[PDB]
């Protein structure tokens, strides 16, 4: 499935055929690509010192290199703002995760979420 | 006592907000300077015009950056408190996601232990990453505004500096025009035509709405800024949560003998553009509202805070308290009075014994003693005080020395002065109703008599204009607001030419007769098409201030020989309410704060812990009336203080060992109340019906 | 339940998140 | 003793007569200036929400204007360059001053 | 477990350090796109040479401004402390304000309660205003470089990928050059010539100074770097403590079909200028050096880390031991051994036993039993080591099947082999002696043998070059160093022609006969004016590795029989000392946090508390000859290991209930030692005295 | 006097401030 969704990218990415399809495609893959970056860059941090999400994520970001390297460089220098301003919200420590299941169950509670149901 | 960096970063935030305000205090002393330095010192330098404009370009070049990083910094606060606010009103408040929540308390998850600390960082981060390239819908933003102490600091220097230098018809009428206690500094007041009364005044249609904890905009409607579109940060409404895109438009927006030293006159010019600090307040008023609400026990101690002048119902109730306390123990002259419980005899030896006494004054105690009725403690005063309450508001007739002297003039509960043909026996009576007011505002307690807001604000001295009248009759003054609407319509006189009013009204009974005119000549005026305006402002103080004039003069004056003129400056009509009338209605989570539950049975039914919940189920579960029959079962008072401060004894409920005989017992000047412990929630809830009444 | 139901004689040691409106008090901790 | 020392200043401030003494009474001046502004920091923040030596401080800042206001200025921004970039050492808090007596004897020791 | 900023601020820059690798890790697979991805993935785009340029400089566009802050900062704590060590070698160090005193450690100071929080902030506040305007003369600079760990997580990102960008004869022969266990990266070594010994290589004239925590700077000499005046900031050596004026520096040196993608090469460009990781690891070589003391738990542990690369003698000796254990338990055989107390018999049963086992290796344990003796515990093992160790160095004969195998070149205490006509006795007595030594390093054991640092360099596989011959013999190094700076004088050939020097040596009765040649045709070829420096590495090398070539094969294949090729690389000859001798010398310190002090008595002179200090006052008070034998006393050794990770079993002392009868007893195999318990210090210290001399 | 004379047994809770050098100890706290 991912080689699926990479293919169709890559197809629609190299159409210069019909009027605003670059474009549209460019914007698509910026879209995927942060997204892509937030679980990867949660999944980084939830692990400790490869599993195969973050595997699954690097062959995301292989297939799709000169737009991958702009998002991670705009979600590095995202992070990296509030250190450098003395801004940083205090938190409590906690401890990293020798396994991969815990990091599975720690994930599944911040991304399996629903958004704010309208006023009846 | 441990090491923290936030400590020593709003220490350093301290010293540095101390060296700008010497930095502003110099620079303050640039045109005066050959009078008030080379005059007196033997030793001075010579200044001239030139150094002084070179001074101000120095200082302003050396207050770029830490400018930017608090403009930064504000910009994205407000803008992701702008974005909490705007989706709590749009959501769903069963939601535990929601903003209004009681899960969303912080008192309330701390006691709710007796979520990890993982997932508190991932939600940051999350919510860090998101808010980068603006997705961050339906999701709460994660930050702390009680970690951010040290930004306050330098926005206090920057807006003390800005501060100094700064201060260094028919529809445009000044009638109109909403006062200081009804607007807000640098944004637009709401048209008082073209908005119903439900979303404009709502405290004149919810008058339950006051309370101590009660905010400035759910009382008199929202604010809008004229802010969109415009090339400058300063001119765009802040709406983007990131740092580094709110530091990336400051920047951009960044960078896009002679005369004689008494005309030197600075100017504030950061970004290229004039700066008034009133637009500044107004661009982040709720980052101000909460650094005023959680910063100020050190940030608002500061001299010349902004926090403090912008203070609100705290702030000003803690002043005037302690003014009230130095006053009543700077004399030490007693009060004595005797009256007994009736209406005729208590009213007349009332007038008979206030008139004795200074027929300003320096009243240090007040004694009350009732005939042929034993007690001598402070709830004696406070009987007399709900008793007088009661026989002034009451409507029977006038005991000897006719009309009746308060009445209601559309809003339940709210009372206004009946002139009846004023001879000197009236004004007496309201002199000594003002002189009351005073004593009850002097000796710390509450008077149960309830004005107007138009009332207050002649006593206090202030202008009535025309959003006062909503709080005297509503329904008229919305009839009235659609006259207007429709008197600019494009028929003009189809619909002015069908009732033909005049200028002459028909009183009712209680305001006097009828048939009288506004302006001179009378009646043969009709309604022109532009004279509304004026006949909506004559009609207005003609109900409101002409009629009533010598008593009002009569209760300011009464209320003016027991007060000075220096502490009713700066208060305002519903503080004046909150600390005379108290909070109104009776609620049970102030009641619950307020006690005390001293235990001296020694019996230990499951550690108590049901007999409490039971008794506070059983006053949770009662109807108002019977709440204020408790109340005045407490402390001889029918409503409750504004603050834990106006009470010089702390409640005390005490539990006595279990007997199924008696009813409970109560101890009024100690505030104490003594209660039997019993066995049956049924048989509390009917022993203490029956103790209320009687 | 949670709420307490008398005085707590307020403790000491308070940070003014306590003092925060009812409106914003998701945006203060402790 | 301060209107001596004021007075000494200014007078070799105002010499136009011989060469190099105005840079050299300027340089004088700036080094008394940072010492007069670093001993009005310490006294200001020990204290609490005016003393004789703030008086005397703010006297010294009043004499000598356009000279003291750069040099407050070098000092406010030398105190808020560690919390712009996040580097500020960790404290302990500390209560302050009701009288000047503590003040001066917490001064006296540094 | 609560809630701080520096946690907070720790995670973030973790998480950015992750996000930089992986950026760094995209970057490097550019000039093998068409191979490594578009080659197996089935979807992939097409790159383009300018597209990798146009990234380039987008990526080189995006990480300026954290460059800056953090160049600045570490350039800011550098020079802090620069000043610190400089002022602590020009000060007296009796003073308190010395950073070289006792009161200045921090465990020193909450030790001592059992100053105040407004003093700290102050002379914080007070350092801060000095150091804007360089005015920080004689006062130690007020810093926490424990405070700054979220800087360090960005260096090491930003190091991380300006290396992944980088990797992708007479006087100037390398005899005269250090090598990489000698040198500073990024800095100049010292001239070996024009600096004597006392202050070039400092361990080759007290081997006293070799410590587990001792610094490589004052074991090999001071560096120095060739950075002033140049107008790019990275060109000039940082002397400004204040952030303020280093970011100023760094901002104002700021802003001061086409070929295939095989041939694309990055280059690290961020100043103008081409930046190589080994200067900025020397521009920062004290921070990087405190870094890797207090941030090796947590920042050390990251993927590709720069402080691991630079780690000391801890993070190698944990690595060794634990493959050591390793490969201790992953074989199952046994080695057994019987000797008997004396030297003959002991060396000949100790030949004849080692190579009947196995004459690589996989001895999982060793058993040593003494003949006529009783003991089967590990301390049999250590005693058997110091005795084959006492009896190897030991100089009275050769026990049949003739020359003693060591002798001491010049320094006392270190032992080199004597080849003496070397027959097939002498080459397996080298073999068992370096299958001996490998048995002690697989065993986790301390061998008393010592031998020279060439010695040990021929063992690891290391190049010995001309400063490793100030450890064989200092005094004739000293002279052939002053006979090099005398060859170079501007009278050249008027001290040539003075002794008239040939290229014969006369060899010493340990080294062999004498009348040796050099080099081919012998003694007609004399000392021309320039062949000097091939004479002194010709003569350095015939004594370093000609004589002595044979025992040393042979030594290195008996270390190498059980020890493979894959645990000496990375390794130093001093870690190799430390790992085997041990720490040398016995200190108190150690001894004193080594021990237990288990209570059995059950006695409560005063809670104890002063036999133990009399204990360590005796300790302190005793010569170090008496210090071998009471440590011989405890283990059975006479030498401690480096760390506690050497102890299997935990050294303890237990105390017994007063009887003054007998002396102390030791039980080897657990490392115990029963005191019972005495009155007179006097009386302690005879027994102790008369205990260890058994 | 001040130092120890046993073993704390490490007490855990460490921050990394005793693995600094003596010549490099003025530089950190706890």
């Amino acid at each position: 499935l991912l080689d699926t969704l990479l293919g169709t990218l890559v197809k629609e990415l190299q159409n210069k055929y019909t009027p605003g399809r670059r474009e549209e495609a460019i914007a698509v893959t910026m879209r995927f690509l942060r997204s892509v970056a937030r679980v990867f860059v949660i999944l980084s941090v939830e692990m400790a010192s490869i599993p195969q999400p973050i595997g699954k994520c690097k062959r995301v970001f292989q297939a799709l290199l000169p737009y991958a390297v702009e998002e991670l460089c705009n979600v590095a220098e995202s992070l990296i703002v509030p250190v450098r301003m003395g801004i940083a919200r205090p938190t409590a420590p906690f401890t990293l995760a020798s396994t991969s299941i815990d990091a599975m169950q720690g994930s599944e509670e911040l991304f399996s979420v629903e958004p704010l149901p309208p006023r009846p | 006592n441990a090491s923290s960096y936030l400590t020593s970063a709003s220490s350093l935030a301290r010293a540095y907000s101390i060296v700008i305000r010497q930095i502003s205090d110099l620079m303050g002393l640039i045109p005066k300077y050959n009078h008030l330095v080379y005059s007196q010192i033997p030793a001075a330098v010579k200044l001239t015009y030139q150094d002084a404009v070179n001074l101000q370009n120095y200082v302003e070049e050396k207050l770029i950056p830490t400018w930017n990083w608090m403009v930064s910094i504000m910009d994205s606060t407000e803008a992701q408190l702008r974005y909490g606010s705007a989706l709590a009103s749009a959501g769903d408040p069963g939601h535990p996601n929601h903003p209004l929540h009681a899960s969303q308390n912080s008192a309330r998850r701390e006691r709710m232990t007796a979520m990890s600390a993982r997932g508190d960082f991932l939600n940051y981060a999350l919510s860090l990453m998101r808010s980068h390239n603006d997705e961050h819908s339906d999701v709460l933003p994660v930050l702390d505004v009680c970690s951010l102490k040290h930004v306050a600091y330098v926005f206090q220097a920057l807006i003390y500096w800005i501060k100094a230098m700064n201060q260094q018809t028919g529809q445009n009428h000044p009638f109109f025009r909403r006062s200081d206690s009804m607007t807000f500094l640098g944004c637009i007041p709401p048209n008082p035509f073209e908005v119903p009364l439900a979303e404009a005044i709502p405290l004149a249609d919810q008058p339950h709405l006051l309370q101590p904890n009660a905010r400035k905009e759910d009382l008199f409607g929202r604010p809008s800024q004229g802010l969109y579109s415009d090339r400058n940060c300063l001119e765009v409404l802040p709406t983007k949560m990131s740092y580094a895109a709110n530091l990336k438009n400051v920047m951009n927006m960044q960078n896009r003998e002679g005369p004689p030293l008494t005309s030197f006159r600075p100017q504030c010019s950061f970004m290229g553009m004039v700066i008034s600090h009133d637009m500044l307040l107004g661009r982040w008023r709720l980052s101000l509202e909460l650094f005023g609400r959680v910063f100020m026990e050190d940030v608002g101690a500061e001299p010349g805070s902004i926090l403090t002048e912008l203070g609100g119902f705290e702030v000003k109730e803690s002043k005037f308290r302690r003014e009230m306390e130095k006053l009543r123990n700077q004399q030490s002259r007693d009060l004595s009075l005797e009256v007994d419980r009736d209406r005729d005899l208590l009213i007349q030896q009332t007038m008979r014994q206030l008139n004795n006494h200074f027929g300003p004054m320096a009243v240090h105690r007040v004694k009350v003693t009732f005939k042929d009725e034993p007690g001598e403690g402070s709830g004696v005063a406070r009987s007399f005080y709900t008793a007088i309450a009661q026989a002034f508001l009451s409507n029977e007739k006038l005991p000897n020395l006719n009309a009746p002297l308060f009445y209601q003039p559309g809003k339940r509960g709210f009372y206004t002065p009946r002139p009846g043909k004023n001879t000197e026996a009236r004004l007496n009576c309201f002199r000594n109703i003002g002189r009351i007011l005073g004593l009850c505002l002097l000796q710390n307690e509450l008077c149960p008599i309830t004005l107007n807001r138009h009332v207050i604000k002649v006593l206090l001295g202030r202008k009535v204009n025309w959003h006062d009248f909503a709080f005297f009759d509503p329904v008229m003054y919305e009839s009235l607001r659609q006259l207007i609407l429709a008197s600019q319509s494009s028929d003009a006189d189809a619909v002015f030419s069908a009732m033909d009013l005049a200028f002459a009204i028909d009183l009712c009974k209680e305001e006097g007769g009828g048939q009288v005119e506004l302006i001179p000549n009378g009646v043969n005026i009709p309604v022109t098409p532009q004279n509304v305006y004026e006949y909506v402002r004559k009609y207005a103080e003609h109900r409101m201030l002409v009629v009533a004039e010598q008593p009002l003069h009569a209760m300011r004056k009464g209320l003016l020989d027991v007060l000075p003129k220096n502490s009713l400056e700066d208060l305002t009509a519903e503080d004046f309410r909150l600390l005379v009338n108290g909070c109104g209605e009776v609620n049970v989570q102030m009641l619950i704060s307020f006690t005390s539950f001293n235990d001296e049975s020694g019996e230990n039914a499951e550690k108590l812990l049901q007999f409490k919940r039971w008794f506070w189920s059983i006053v949770e579960k009662m109807s108002m009336t019977e709440r204020q029959d408790l109340v005045y079962f407490w402390t001889s008072s029918p409503s409750l203080p504004a603050s834990e401060e106006g009470f010089q004894p702390m409640p005390s409920i005490t539990i006595r060992p279990p007997d199924d005989q008696h009813l409970p017992t109560a101890n009024t000047c100690i505030s104490r109340l003594y209660v039997p412990l019993y066995s049956s929630k049924q048989i509390l809830k009917q022993k203490l019906l029956l103790a209320i009444k009687t | 339940l949670d709420e307490p139901l008398e005085r707590t004689t307020n403790s000491s040691h308070a940070n003014g998140a306590a003092q925060a409106p009812r409106s914003m008090q998701w945006a203060v901790r402790n």
